[PDB]
C-alpha cells in the first residue's frame, strides 16, 4: 500500500501518518527488534473505532486514512503499517473482526529529544574497524578505502543508545601482515548533517 | 492473553520440512500466520488456522485447535527463509514473538577479537569496549564477555555468500589501569 | 441512527457474505417478533416502499447496542396494508441465510440498497419505475424486473 | 542563518561537515565541540568567502 | 395522559405546529395518529406516524400541506400544518394506536389543542367578579378557550364585536362566607395571561 | 362509496332503560384476516373521546359490563343494558377496515327538578369602564325547557339578553343556564332590575331582584 515517509519528532508532540475493497482500517506497529503491536482499528461504514489499552486516550483514527498519535513517548519509535483487510470473518456489535490482509509499505516514526548531530568516528585498533557513535538521525553509509575492500566487511545494524543517539560499528577482516604495508581509511558519510568523513585506522 | 512461539530459531536446509508451534495461554478457531522477510511488510499466509490465503503456495499448511497450533511447510524454498508470526484475531489482536527460519550450514566457531576504546574517545569523557564475533553459526549466542546492565548487542543477517552471522557487543561507560567469554555451540570450551 | 443495526454475523461456512454489508462485491410464515441475536445486517420491510426497522426491546423502546444483548429484538408485526404497517420483511441471519416473514409480481421485485445481498440471483435485472395504489394512495418506487 | 562548512585536516580523521546557526561566532562553538568529541585539537582558521572553518592538528 | 401543545391563533396562510408528548418520556411500540374535530363536525383523521420506524401515512384530503414529524430523545411528535384557511380552525388530538396497525382504534388520547385561524388580533380577557353561590365572569376575550378553576363552567358566547365571554359559578354554604377566600384561576393561552 | 351512518342520531332514554345505537356501513368490514374492525367511542363535554369497544364484541378494560356490541358485516349495534347517569355525551363508531379510518356521525345520548334562582349585580370595576352587565342564574334544573324574562323597571327587555346552557351534567343529570344583559353606562343609570323565571317543576314564576 501507500503510506507516508519516515518522520522524526520530539516527545509530547503529535504525528499524523497517511495510508480496492476494504471494510476496516487497522494500524499495526513494529518496534525495531521486537514483535508486532496492535494499535487501534477503525471502521468507516459504522463509524466505530476500537483502540488498544496502552493507546487508549491518546490515539484517534480519522477518515484516504489518517492516524493521530498525541503525547509521544520514546517507546513509540517504530514502523507503522496500516492494514486494510478485504473479507471479515464475524461481527459482534458493533465491530467486524478479521485477519490482517493488505499491509502498507511502512512508516517509520522516531521520537527523540536530541536534534541533528554529526557522527563521532573512533578507531578499533587490531581484524580492525571504525566505531561510528553519537549521531542523529538515520542513516549513515560506511565504506572502506573508497569501496576498494569489500571482502569480510561487516557493517552491523545501527543501535539506539540510551542518550537518544544512534551508534554503529563497522569491522572488516584483513591479514595480520598488511599493517605496515597497506593503508586503511573508512569513509563515513552522513547526509542529514552533510558530513563526509574519512578516518584512517592504525594498529596498536 | 499471550502467545508463545517455539522454537526461537530453526536451522533448516532448502528442501526440508519446517514445523512451527504457537502456544496460547488461553482458549481461542481464530489464528493467523504471517511471514516477514527482512526489510519488507508482513504477508498473510493462513487465516482460521486451517484455510490458506489466496495466492499462497500449497507448501504452507496449518492445523491445530484450542491452545496448540502448528504451521507446517511441505518443502522449504529459498524464498521461505524469514521470520514468522502467529496472531489471534478472535478477541483482542495479539501477536507472537519471532520464529526465525535460516539457511542451515555446518557449524562454525566464533572469534574473540576484543577491542579496547581509543584515546580520541577518552577525551570526550566516555568509554566503549567492543567484542566482535565473526563468521559463526548457528545464531544462538549469549555474551558474558567479562575481561574487566550497561551493554547492547548488534547482529547482522545471514550472508548470501556463506550463510554466517556476526555479533558486536558494545559496553557503555569508572576505569582502572590500561590492560585486563562467550557461550556458543561451535567451540566446546567457553 | 445506524447504531440500531443488528451485527451478529458469523462466517462459519467460509463463504464471505459479510463483504456485501460494506460494498457491492460480485455475488454471482407470519411476521412475528424475532431476536436480534440471529440477525445480521439491516432489516428491511416493504410497505411496499422499503423501510429499515431498528432494534427494540420487548416493550418497544429503541435500543442502540447493535443487537448485542439478548433483550434486543425486532418489532415485526403488521396487518396487511393500508391499515397495516407492511406486507413483509427480509433479513440475513447470522450464518448467511436470507429470512422472510418484496415480490410484487413473479417477474419483479422491490429494489432496495441490500436487494442484491438478500437475493443474489437478481443481478441481471433491469430497473423499472412502478406506481402502485394501495388503498387509494400511490407509491412511486423502483422495482427490479427481468 | 547561513550554511557554514568545515574542513578537518587531522592526522587520522579527515573530512568535512556543515551546520546551521545565526553567526560564525555562534556556529564556532558547535565546530570546536564536534572536533573535540572526535579527538581533534588543532589550530583554527576562518575563510570569510564561503563561510568555512578549518582545523589542523 | 399524553401532553399536547397549547392553543394558538394563526393568521390565514401561515403554518402551525402541535406537539404531543407521552408521559413516559420515551417512545414505545405504537402508532401515534392525529385526529381533528371541526366545530359542529365529526372526527376527522389526518395522519399516522410510527415514532420507532418513522413511517408517515397522510390522508388524501391533507396530502401536500401536512407534515407529521418526530424527534426522538425528546419524545415529542409534531404536526406541521401549512397553507392554513378558515375551515382548519378545530381541536386537534394525538391518539395512540396499536403498533400492529389501526382498525383496533386508539387506546390513549391527547388532551386536545384548539387551533384558531382568524385575521383578527389577539385580545386578552377582562375579568370582573360577581344556601348561596359565588360567581366569576370572563368577558371580552379572543380567541377561545378559557379554563376556569359542584363547580359549573359556562360555554362561551359570541358577541357583536367579535369577542367571547363565559361565566363560571359555584354553590357554597352561607356558613363560611367571611372565613374562607375564593379566587378564580383563569388562563388564556393565546394571550398567555394567568389572572 | 363507504359511508358510516349512525341511527338514531339522538336517543333519549330515562335512567335505567336499555338503549341501542346502530351504525350501518355500505361495505363489509371483514377485512383480510377476519376480525371486523369496528370500534365504539364515547366523548364527554370538554374531554377527548375514549374507546370502550375495539372489535365489535371485545370490551375494553376499565369499561363497565353494561356495554355490549353485536352485528356483523354491514349492520352493527351498540347495546346498553343498565343506563346510569354516567352515560352522557356523544357516541361514535370508527372503522379501520378501509382506508382511511373514518368515524361515525355521532349519537347524542340524554336521559323532574326545581331550579334555585340567583342574581348578581354588576361590579364597580365594570361600571367604571364603558358598559355594565347584570347576570341571572339558574343552578341545577331539569328538564332543559326553561324561559327567562328580563324586566328593567318592571318593563320587558330584549335584544341584549343573551343566554347560555351547559352540558347535561353526568353527576345528577341536571342543566345550568346563565342570562346576561349588556347595556351602556348611561342606559344603566336611567333605571332602578329583576329577571323573571318560569319552569315546570315550580308552581309559579320565581323572580329575584
Ligand atoms: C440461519 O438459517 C439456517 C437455515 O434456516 C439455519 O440452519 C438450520 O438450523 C436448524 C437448527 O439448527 C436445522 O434444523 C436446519 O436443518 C438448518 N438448516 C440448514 C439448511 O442447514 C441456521 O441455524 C441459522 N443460523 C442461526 C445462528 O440460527
Ligand atoms: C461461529 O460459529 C462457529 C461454529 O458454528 C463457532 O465455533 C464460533 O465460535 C462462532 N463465532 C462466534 C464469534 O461466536
Ligand atoms: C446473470 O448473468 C451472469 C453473467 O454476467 C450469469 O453468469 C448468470 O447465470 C446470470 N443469472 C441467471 C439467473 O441466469
Amino acid at each position: 500500500l501507500e503510506q507516508s515517509g519516515a518522520e522524526v519528532k520530539t516527545p509530547g508532540s503529535s504525528v499524523r501518518v497517511s495510508c480496492f475493497n476494504s471494510y476496516s482500517i487497522n494500524w499495526v506497529r513494529q518496534a525495531p527488534g521486537h514483535g508486532l503491536e496492535w494499535v487501534g482499528t477503525f471502521i468507516p461504514m459504522f463509524g466505530t473505532s476500537k483502540y488498544a489499552q496502552k493507546f487508549q486516550g491518546r490515539v484517534t483514527i480519522t477518515a484516504t486514512a489518517y492516524m493521530d498519535l498525541n503525547s509521544l513517548r520514546s517507546d513509540d519509535t517504530a514502523f507503522y503499517y496500516c492494514v486494510r483487510p478485504e473479507t471479515p470473518r464475524y461481527c459482534s456489535g458493533g465491530f467486524c473482526y478479521g485477519e490482517f490482509d493488505n499491509w502498507g509499505q511502512g512508516t517509520l516514526v522516531t521520537v527523540s529529544s536530541a536534534s541533528t548531530k554529526g557522527p563521532s568516528v573512533f578507531p578499533l585498533a587490531p581484524a580492525l574497524g571504525c566505531l561510528v557513535k553519537d549521531y542523529f538521525p538515520e542513516p549513515v553509509t560506511v565504506s572502506w578505502n573508497s569501496g576498494a575492500l569489500t571482502s569480510g566487511v561487516h557493517t552491523f545494524p545501527a543501535v539506539l543508545q540510551s542518550s537518544g543517539l544512534y551508534s554503529l560499528s563497522s569491522v572488516v577482516t584483513v591479514p595480520s601482515s598488511s599493517l605496515g604495508t597497506q593503508t586503511y581509511i573508512c569513509n563515513v558519510n552522513h547526509k542529514p548533517s552533510n558530513t563526509k568523513v574519512d578516518k584512517k585506522v592504525e594498529p596498536k | 492473553l499471550t502467545l508463545t512461539q517455539s522454537p526461537g530459531t530453526l536451522s533448516l536446509s532448502p528442501g526440508k520440512r519446517a514445523t512451527l508451534s504457537c502456544r496460547a495461554s488461553q482458549s481461542v478457531s481464530y489464528l493467523a500466520w504471517y511471514q516477514q522477510k527482512p526489510g519488507q511488510a508482513p504477508r498473510l499466509l493462513i487465516y482460521g488456522a486451517s484455510n490458506r490465503a489466496t495466492g499462497i503456495p500449497h507448501r504452507f499448511s496449518g492445523s491445530g485447535s484450542g491452545t496448540d497450533f502448528t504451521l507446517t511447510i511441505s518443502r522449504l524454498e529459498p524464498e521461505d527463509f524469514a521470520v514468522y508470526y502467529c496472531q489471534q484475531y478472535g478477541s483482542s489482536p495479539t501477536f507472537g514473538q519471532g520464529t526465525r527460519v535460516d539457511i542451515k550450514r555446518t557449524v562454525a566457531a566464533p572469534s574473540v577479537f576484543i577491542f579496547p576504546p581509543s584515546d580520541e574517545q577518552l577525551k570526550s569523557g566516555t568509554a566503549s569496549v567492543v567484542c566482535l564475533l565473526n563468521n559463526f553459526y548457528p545464531r544462538e549466542a549469549k555474551v558474558q564477555w567479562k575481561v574487566d546492565g550497561n551493554s547492547q548487542e548488534s547482529v547482522t543477517e545471514q550472508d548470501s555468500k556463506d550463510s554466517t552471522y556476526s555479533l558486536s557487543s558494545t559496553l557503555t561507560l569508572d576505569y582502572e589501569k590500561h590492560k585486563v567469554e562467550v557461550t556458543h555451540q561451535g567451540l566446546s570450551s567457553p | 441512527h445506524i447504531n440500531r443495526t443488528a451485527l451478529n454475523c458469523n462466517d462459519s461456512l467460509q463463504t464471505g457474505f459479510i463483504t456485501s454489508l460494506f460494498y457491492a462485491k460480485n455475488v454471482d410464515r407470519p411476521c412475528d417478533v424475532v431476536s436480534a441475536r440471529t440477525v445480521c445486517g439491516p432489516v428491511y420491510c416493504f410497505t411496499p416502499s422499503p423501510v429499515v426497522v431498528g432494534t427494540t426491546d420487548k416493550l418497544g423502546i429503541p435500543t442502540y447496542n447493535w443487537g448485542e444483548n439478548e433483550t434486543d429484538v425486532f418489532m415485526l408485526e403488521s396487518l396487511r396494508p393500508p391499515t397495516g404497517g407492511w406486507f413483509g420483511c427480509t433479513w440475513m441471519n447470522s450464518t448467511g441465510f436470507t429470512k422472510t416473514c418484496p415480490w410484487i409480481t413473479p417477474r419483479c421485485l422491490v429494489d432496495y440498497p441490500y436487494r442484491l445481498w438478500h437475493y443474489p440471483c437478481t443481478v441481471n435485472f433491469t430497473l423499472h419505475k412502478v406506481r402502485m395504489f394501495v388503498g387509494g394512495i400511490e407509491h412511486r418506487f423502483d422495482a427490479a424486473c427481468n | 542563518v547561513t550554511t557554514y562548512k568545515l574542513v578537518i585536516n587531522g592526522k587520522t580523521l579527515k573530512g568535512e561537515t556543515t551546520t546551521k546557526a545565526v553567526d560564525a561566532e555562534t556556529a564556532e562553538k558547535a565546530f570546536k565541540q564536534y572536533a573535540n568529541d572526535n579527538g581533534v585539537d588543532g589550530v583554527w582558521t576562518y575563510d570569510d568567502a564561503t563561510k568555512t572553518f578549518t582545523v589542523t592538528e
